[PDB]
């Protein structure tokens, strides 16, 4: 080690290399090239503006995951208990197994169909007849 | 030794001048004439093409073969997919008709 | 304290690969990774004491959500519980002693720095990949330990071989991490989340357990993929100690351990069948590190059947990985000293005496010798024992020809480890360069790893430690005879006049050579005709003279 | 739509220019450029992702050319507003600027069409362009810009009369009611597929992109290959799937099949070429594979992981081409035998060079591993096994990376010296946007 | 016929021009959908508009159910440590069947059914174990499992 020991000076004064290539002329500072002023403002201005998208936009408005997120927890607050009346009622169980069969599903669907009552194909299927009429009924008596 | 920067800057070109200025094409490589003959061979390799009997074989067997394995492939994947959702036979292209498209208002 | 033990050797990695090093220098930066090393390893003794003696895992939610569309949901958290602890602290402590080793073996390293920045991003990612709580951070830490691989084994780059042994590691290693992801996509399509703590499997399809064994055998080097493992001895000898001890070979164990939805034919094959593999080729090997190389793939092997059987094996499979990983780091850093001292030379024909090396140097490789050998009472002789009886006692008779595997191995491991202290230590000298090594640091983080040794022995890894399993002392007491066998074989130095046996197996049954034809020649030749007669021919279309 | 005009007439005095002011030229033709990335950053402030599908729609009376925002072309317009500027970054004439201009007007126009007429119009408006910028005389090459040109030509006709087909049988070309009308879809789908399998490279109409994007200057290389691939992308995702649905179900074996071999034959192909731009030009038609079968899947969230291919292919390869026009602009060759050691000469291009390739590999910390799962995500939930061959194809894909890096990067240092200013700020902005969507791409 | 229809598409069209909505509503995040006994949907625009709305908001809401089951579903099982075993069936067999009607409804036209709990895999083996009784031979598939799963 240069001193003789780990605890010395240093021995390296000036550049270690030169960055970017530029070699400074006569001590002065370095000139600013053309498109330095018109770069930084563009695309820190992108930048900026991509950052406030992300963190000033209403959350609503920025994805929506933050719309459906209160929407979804009410209708799971409300199919919780419907699930634990399930398992409480088996002439409300068989019952929904007896629709699950009519509607092309297998025994172990049956909370399935529970958690798509507000379904596109269940409201359409109520309103058309394709759905059996037990099964709205079923769902009042789960929900009541 | 050249001096292409004045000492206020301000960048000369040295059209005149003796010393050979530092520019653009300082770095540009010495050419091996074989490497230059063999990448522009390997450029026109079309003109290499014939219809021998090894060219014949091997376009055969790996370019038609694993075409005909992949088409393969794809009708099992497809066939598969439509019997393990509840779909009866699906019409694909020249298939006589058939089903294209489940509904949503349908439970299969 | 929980979250230093992660972040901050990848902070001393920024560190020491930023231009912040260009301030520093070799003798900063060696200060900078030495602390950012010791402030991880404290974290990770507070974190190993709260979570395995006093049983209370923390969850963090480190940086919100990586990404989530649909239901398939990633997020930036971590969950610390009994094996990311275990883990945590072997890792951690390894890579402090490593650090400090390094520190002095490549102080004549031109770029030193960025060597140590590299030793301390691959650490960090190994930290990523056991705290991660989910299988996509996972893949985080299994990719940043592949790529620092990369780095690190093809470090002195002006060399080829080095720079092909790299390219091999990547392209081995990225087979397996294509079996992972397929097996990933599985898990997660037919249970629907991607935490650890969500997936419990009884009966699943197969395909899970296969694919994510092939995935492990990339990492843990089982057999057909072992290729990479000896190759990667171009790199300095702190990269394979931290290659062989706490990183990288142990990631697929440990995500075998973890998720335990393997099947246990193919387990107990590949891992008994690497075990023998290795442990023979290791006794024909003449190149010093070499043969430490091919005893991690032989105990990855013993880890890989203990963990087919069972959860109780999965237990002592995540014991022997933990001892391993100090007496393998300790016989690289002795094994980097000896080398040292006879001027560079790795054969063991070219070694003898005691004059090459430290008194330290010399100790250290008998004590991690004695404990790779099973000896009796020392680290490694709980938890092989314990994984050779709970072998004996299964009731898959699959498990009977492992058993017997395992014992023959044992044997082998006893020969050619007594074979490398006899050549470096017991016979005359047949070197010329005598410049042996005294200083500090290096005998230090040997010091450390003794202690770690000691430690394991005082303070078991697990509740299996003590715990008698009912076998007569037939049974019991016959692998320390073939420990015993190995040794006087070994030191009476014998041979055989098979030689066409003895070049079979010193030649490494081949597999690089039939690999190097079997699919590799071919896939240049698909391409050769996938251009030349695709697309220059059959779908060219030409010009219309006129 | 007045905002669009005056930024088209702002663009259009470039020409009006005097000659011998160099730099008014340079600030003018690079600021006329900058000002649509921020009106395409304050679109993306606008936009109401709680609101309808279709947003700030404008349609011009009875001369078809109708626009609307979605997702994808939003994302799509963005990544072009970003590569245009790096683009007016490499050029330096006049006729540069005019011909990358129009070019831009042309495609930001295209990717927000909502009229198959209207997209028909504005997209190959660009031909004559693109064989101007291909065949320029000194450097260029005239082979390559016919058969880009011939090959676009030939599918644009094969599509036209499919067209005018349906635009009979319900009396428009509007998205909105060509997807609520009866039409035969058997024949517009083939039209469609015929412009849209020669747009994205798709085996066997593939063979004018390996001679266009290497014969292409560096900055037309960043236009070709981030860009104008993803139109047949988003012409997919914006035209034919909703107007022919059926034929999109019927025809998927056969475009399963094609974008199978298109990925295995063309990273067979990328392992055995010799020059660093054709390795470049190579790797994309198995990406765009990948994304034309996760399109097609339509399968868990198909839309999605797709566009967030196309953005992570957009940000990964132009900036490898840059890094070659870089190595060719200081050393005169492409040629691999002409490169070593390059790790000494230059660290700071070496370092982006393994990043880069590190991307396009699909490694994590990168946009292109969240995309690449996602799209396996999508295929795998129609077959397993269709995921499984872009699975254990991984190791081809790594050997061609990992082999031209490891050519040209490591050995005996020869080669040029290491990058300017300039050159680290045409990369920057790739390399802050791919940071950015690997690691916290979602909120 | 053909008047009939004509006529509801008259009162459709104009229902949804004099149609507005204010107080914190969005159009195109509607309430109901629109209930219709029509031959394909696409027969009036403005309804499949509608519906397709309806649709995506129902979408949205069961990914972010699967969310939140799977952070309830977390807490229980880290707070039973060894004894979730029978501690947290009840609400691993809840999140997987969110997440079956996440994947199964509006699904696509060509993705495969997905099964979370590989219940339809073990009623088919219960089916053809049945099946296999009946015929009298060997069964050449295994029997099937009475749960897969933590939760089925
Ligand atoms: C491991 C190292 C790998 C390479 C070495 C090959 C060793 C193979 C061998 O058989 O060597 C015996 C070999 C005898 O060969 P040899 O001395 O050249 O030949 C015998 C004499 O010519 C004359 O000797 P002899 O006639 O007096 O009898 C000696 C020999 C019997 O010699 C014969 O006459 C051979 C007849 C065969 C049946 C008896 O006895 C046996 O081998 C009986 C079994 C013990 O033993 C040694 O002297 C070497 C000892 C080194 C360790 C080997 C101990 C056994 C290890 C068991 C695990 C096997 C791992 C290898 C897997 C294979 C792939
Ligand atoms: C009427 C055609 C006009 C449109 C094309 C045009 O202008 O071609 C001029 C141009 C005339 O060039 P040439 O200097 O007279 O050379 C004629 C071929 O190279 C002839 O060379 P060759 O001896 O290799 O030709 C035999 C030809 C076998 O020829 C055929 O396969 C003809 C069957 C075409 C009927 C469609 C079914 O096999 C192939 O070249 C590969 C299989 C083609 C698929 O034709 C070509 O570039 C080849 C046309 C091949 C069509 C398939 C292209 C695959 C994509
Ligand atoms: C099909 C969906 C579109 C997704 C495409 C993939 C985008 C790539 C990156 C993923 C970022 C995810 C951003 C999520 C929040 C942002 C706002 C948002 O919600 O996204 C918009 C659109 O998002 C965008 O436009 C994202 C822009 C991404 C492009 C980024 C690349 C360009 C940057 C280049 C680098 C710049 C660096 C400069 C600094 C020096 C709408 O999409 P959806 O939520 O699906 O729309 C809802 C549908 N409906 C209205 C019917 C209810
Ligand atoms: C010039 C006057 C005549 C122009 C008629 C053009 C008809 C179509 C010809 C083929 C399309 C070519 C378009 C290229 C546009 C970009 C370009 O290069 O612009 C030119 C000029 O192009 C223009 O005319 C630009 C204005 C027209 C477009 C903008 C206004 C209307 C929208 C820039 O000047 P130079 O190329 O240096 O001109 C030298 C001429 N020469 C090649 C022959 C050596
Ligand atoms: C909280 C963490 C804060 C930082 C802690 C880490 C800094 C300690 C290590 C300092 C850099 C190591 C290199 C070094 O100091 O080298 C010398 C080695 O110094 C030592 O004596 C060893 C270092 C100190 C002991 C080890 C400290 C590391 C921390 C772990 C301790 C575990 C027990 C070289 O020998 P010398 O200077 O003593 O002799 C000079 C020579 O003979 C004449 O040229
Ligand atoms: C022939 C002419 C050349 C080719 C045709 C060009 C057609 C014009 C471009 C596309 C016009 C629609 C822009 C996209 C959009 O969403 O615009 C809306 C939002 O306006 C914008 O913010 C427009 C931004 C324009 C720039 C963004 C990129 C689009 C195309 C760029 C063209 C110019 C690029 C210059 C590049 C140098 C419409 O606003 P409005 O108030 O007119 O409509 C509201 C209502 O319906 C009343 O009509
Ligand atoms: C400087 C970047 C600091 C981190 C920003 C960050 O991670 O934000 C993400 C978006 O990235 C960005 O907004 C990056 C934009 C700037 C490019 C890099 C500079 C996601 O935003 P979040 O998860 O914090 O948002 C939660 C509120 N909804
Ligand atoms: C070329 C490859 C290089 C590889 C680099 C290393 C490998 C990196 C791999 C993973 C990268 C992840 C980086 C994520 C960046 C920020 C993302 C989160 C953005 C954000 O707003 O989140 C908040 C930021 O908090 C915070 O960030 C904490 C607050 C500040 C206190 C601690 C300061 C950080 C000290 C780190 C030392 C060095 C570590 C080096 C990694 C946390 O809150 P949330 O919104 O997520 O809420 C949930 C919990 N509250
Ligand atoms: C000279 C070469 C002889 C090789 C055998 C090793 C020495 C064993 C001596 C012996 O005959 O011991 C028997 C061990 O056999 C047994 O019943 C055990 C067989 C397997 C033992 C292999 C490991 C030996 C330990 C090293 C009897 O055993 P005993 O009646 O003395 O045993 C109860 C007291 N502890
Ligand atoms: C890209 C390559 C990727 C593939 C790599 C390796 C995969 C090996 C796969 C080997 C087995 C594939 C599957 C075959 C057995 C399953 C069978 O599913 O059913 C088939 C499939 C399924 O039948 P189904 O399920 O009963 O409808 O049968 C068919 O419908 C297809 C039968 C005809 C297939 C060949 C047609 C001729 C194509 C010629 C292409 C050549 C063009 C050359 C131009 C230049």
């Amino acid at each position: 080690y240069p001193g003789g020991s780990f605890w010395s000076e240093g021995t390296q004064t000036g550049k270690n290399g030169f960055l970017f290539g530029e070699v400074p002329i006569n001590g002065q500072p370095r000139k600013t090239l053309w498109w330095e002023p018109y770069w930084y403002a563009g695309f820190g201005g992108m930048g900026v503006g991509v950052y406030l998208i992300y963190h000033a936009k209403p959350l609503e408005a920025l994805d929506i995951k933050y719309w459906a997120a209160p929407r979804a927890a009410k209708e799971l607050e409300t199919e919780m208990r419907m699930l634990d009346k399930l398992n409480e009622r088996p002439d409300l169980k068989e019952r929904l197994v007896a629709v699950c069969k009519d509607l092309n599903m297998i025994e172990d669907e049956a909370y399935d169909l529970v958690l798509m009552r507000n379904e596109y194909k269940v409201k359409l299927g109520m309103h058309t007849g394709r759905v059996p009429e037990d099964l709205k009924a079923i769902y009042e008596e789960l929900e009541a | 030794e050249a001096k292409q920067f004045t000492p206020d800057g301000k960048y000369m070109p040295g059209i005149f001048s003796k010393a050979k200025p530092l520019d653009r094409s300082t770095q540009w490589v010495h050419k091996n004439p074989y490497i230059e003959a063999w990448y522009y061979r390997r450029d026109h390799f079309e003109n290499e093409f014939v219809w021998n009997y090894r060219t014949t074989i091997e376009a055969l067997w790996f370019l038609g073969g694993f075409t005909a394995a992949a088409y393969a492939l794809s009708v099992f994947a497809f066939r598969q997919a439509d019997r393990r959702s509840g779909y009866p036979k699906r019409q694909i292209l020249g298939d006589e008709p058939a089903m294209v498209l489940p509904d949503e208002r349908q439970f299969y | 304290m929980f979250l230093l033990s992660v972040f901050f050797p990848l902070l001393g990695g920024l560190v020491n690969t930023s231009p912040i090093a260009r301030f520093l220098g070799h003798r900063g930066s060696s200060i900078i990774a030495i602390g950012c090393m010791v402030v991880a390893f404290i974290s990770s003794v507070v974190i190993y004491y709260e979570v395995v003696f006093m049983g209370c895992a923390v969850s963090v939610d480190v940086f919100g959500t990586w990404f989530s569309v649909g239901t398939f949901h990633a997020g930036w958290t971590f969950n610390f519980d009994l094996l990311t602890a275990n883990m945590l602290f072997t890792v951690t402590g390894v890579s402090m002693a490593v650090h400090m080793y390094a520190c002095d073996y490549m102080r004549q390293d031109p770029h030193l720095n960025l060597f140590l920045g590299y030793l301390s991003y691959f650490t960090g990612f190994m930290c990523v990949l056991v705290a991660a709580d989910n299988l996509l951070v996972m893949l985080v830490g299994w990719e940043g330990i592949g790529v620092c691989s990369y780095l690190l084994i093809g470090y002195w780059s002006h060399r080829l071989s080095a720079v092909k042994s790299a390219q091999k590691a990547i392209l081995v290693n990225r087979v397996s991490d294509g079996l992972l992801m397929w097996g990933v996509l599985w898990v997660w399509y037919h249970l629907g989340s991607l935490e650890y703590d969500l997936l419990n499997v009884y009966s699943a399809s197969g395909f899970v357990g296969l694919s994510i064994l092939i995935g492990a055998m990339g990492k843990s080097a089982q057999i057909l993929f072992h290729v990479w493992l000896a190759d990667a001895m171009e790199g300095p000898t702190p990269v394979s100690a931290l290659i062989h001890a706490a990183t990288l070979v142990t990631a697929g164990v440990y995500l075998l351990v973890r998720l335990h939805i393997h099947d246990e034919m193919f387990v107990i094959i590949v891992g008994s069948l690497t075990a023998f593999m290795a442990g023979v080729f290791g006794a024909t090997q003449s190149d010093l590190k070499r043969v430490i190389a091919y005893s991690t793939c032989s105990q990855l092997g013993y880890m890989m059947v203990s963990l087919g059987l069972g959860e109780t094996g999965g237990e002592a499979s995540m014991g022997h990985l933990m001892t391993h990983a100090s007496f393998k780091a300790a016989l690289f850093l002795a094994a980097g000293m000896v080398i040292s001292g006879n001027g560079g030379n790795q054969h063991i024909a070219r070694y003898g005496g005691s004059a090459h090396s430290a008194m330290f140097t010399m100790l250290t490789l008998m004590v991690a010798s004695l404990s790779l050998i099973g000896w009796p009472e020392l680290s490694g002789f709980y938890s092989k024992e314990t994984i050779l009886n709970l072998a004996a006692i299964c009731a898959d008779p699959i498990a009977d020809v492992a058993h017997t595997l395992l014992l023959l191995t044992a044997m082998l491991t006893s020969a050619y480890t007594t074979k490398l202290f006899y050549q470096c230590f017991m016979v005359d000298f047949s070197g010329s360069s005598v410049t042996p090594v005294r200083n500090v640091l290096p005998i230090l983080a040997m010091a450390i790893l003794l202690l770690d040794i000691m430690l394991k022995v005082w303070v078991g890894t697990n509740l299996l430690s003590g715990m008698l399993f009912f076998l007569p002392w037939g049974v019991k007491t016959l692998p320390f005879g073939l420990m015993v066998a190995g040794i006087l074989t070994a030191t009476a130095a014998v041979g055989s006049e098979r030689f066409t046996l003895i070049r079979f197996c010193g030649s490494r049954w081949g597999f690089d050579q039939l690999f190097a034809r079997s699919p590799v020649n071919p896939i240049f030749d698909l391409g050769r005709i996938t251009w030349a007669i695709g697309d220059r021919g059959l779908l060219s279309v030409g010009n219309l003279r006129a | 739509m007045f905002i669009s005009v005056l930024l088209i007439l702002f663009a259009l005095c470039v020409t009006l220019i005097p000659e011998a002011h160099y730099h008014m030229v340079r600030v003018w033709s690079f600021v006329a450029t900058i000002i649509p990335m921020w009106v395409v950053t304050w679109m993306w402030w606008n936009f109401d992702a709680s609101g309808h599908g279709l947003q700030m729609l404008v349609i011009l009376g009875r001369s078809h050319l109708a626009f609307g925002i979605d997702g994808v072309a939003l994302s799509l317009m963005l990544l072009t507003t970003v590569l245009f500027p790096i683009c007016m970054m490499l050029l330096r004439t006049v006729a540069g600027f005019m011909t990358f201009i129009l070019l831009e007007v042309l495609v930001l126009s295209a990717l927000c069409v909502l009229d198959l007429l209207g997209f028909y119009i504005l997209f190959e408006a660009s031909l004559i362009l693109l064989f101007l910028l291909i065949g320029r005389a000194p450097y260029g090459s005239l082979e390559a810009a016919y058969k880009i040109v011939l090959y676009t030509m030939a599918g644009s006709l094969v599509l036209l009369p499919t067209l005018f087909m349906i635009y009979s049988e319900c009396g428009t070309t509007n998205v909105l009611y060509m997807t609520c009308a009866y039409n035969h879809q058997t024949v517009l789908g083939w039209g469609l597929l015929a412009v849209l399998a020669v747009k994205i490279p798709l085996m066997p109409v593939h063979l004018w992109l390996p001679e266009a994007h290497v014969a292409a200057p560096t900055a037309g290389s960043v236009l070709l290959a981030g860009v104008l691939l993803k139109l047949g992308g988003i012409g997919f995702l914006r035209f034919m799937l909703p107007v022919v649905p059926e034929f999109c179900v019927s025809v998927f074996p056969l475009v399963s099949t094609l974008c199978l071999v298109s990925f295995l034959f063309s990273t067979l192909s990328t392992l055995r070429q010799i020059d660093l731009k054709k390795i470049v030009a190579y790797s994309s038609i198995a990406h765009m594979s990948m994304v034309t079968l996760a399109i097609f899947s339509q399968s868990e969230f198909s839309a999605y992981s797709s566009s967030f291919l196309m953005i992570a292919h957009g940000l990964i390869s132009p900036a490898l081409f840059l890094i070659v026009g870089i190595l060719y602009d200081r050393a005169h060759t492409k040629f691999i035998l002409y490169f070593s050691g390059l790790g000494a000469s230059m660290p700071i291009g070496s370092t982006l060079f393994f990043l880069f390739t590190l991307g396009n590999l699909a490694f994590p910390l990168f946009p292109n591993f969240i995309a690449e799962v996602l799209c396996m995500v999508s295929i795998f939930a129609v077959h397993e096994l269709l995921a499984y061959v872009f699975c254990v194809c991984q190791v081809l894909g790594a050997a061609y990376g990992f082999w031209a890096f490891n050519r040209v990067v490591h050995g005996l240092p020869r080669g040029p010296a290491d990058v300017t200013r300039t050159e680290f700020h045409t990369v920057l902005p790739l390399l802050i946007g791919a940071v950015w969507l690997g690691i916290k791409p979602m909120a | 016929s053909v008047e009939e229809r004509q006529s509801f598409h008259d009162k459709v069209n104009d229902v949804f021009k004099n149609l507005t909505g204010e107080a914190g509503k969005r159009w195109a995040r509607p309430d109901e959908p629109i209930l219709h006994t029509l031959n394909d949907e696409k027969e009036e625009p403005h309804i499949f508009f509608h519906n397709t709305n309806y649709r995506t908001s129902r979408k949205y809401i069961n990914v972010e159910k699967t969310k939140i089951l799977r952070e309830q579903a977390l807490e229980c099982v880290r707070a039973a440590g060894t004894a979730r075993y029978h501690k947290c069936t009840e609400v691993m067999k809840r999140l997987q069947a969110a997440v079956r009607v996440a994947s199964n409804v509006d699904r696509g036209p060509l993705a495969r059914k997905r099964d979370v709990g590989f219940i339809y895999h073990n009623n088919r083996l219960r089916e053809l174990q049945q099946q296999a009784a009946e015929l009298e031979i060997e069964n050449p598939f295994p029997a099937p499992a009475k749960q897969a799963t933590g939760g089925y």
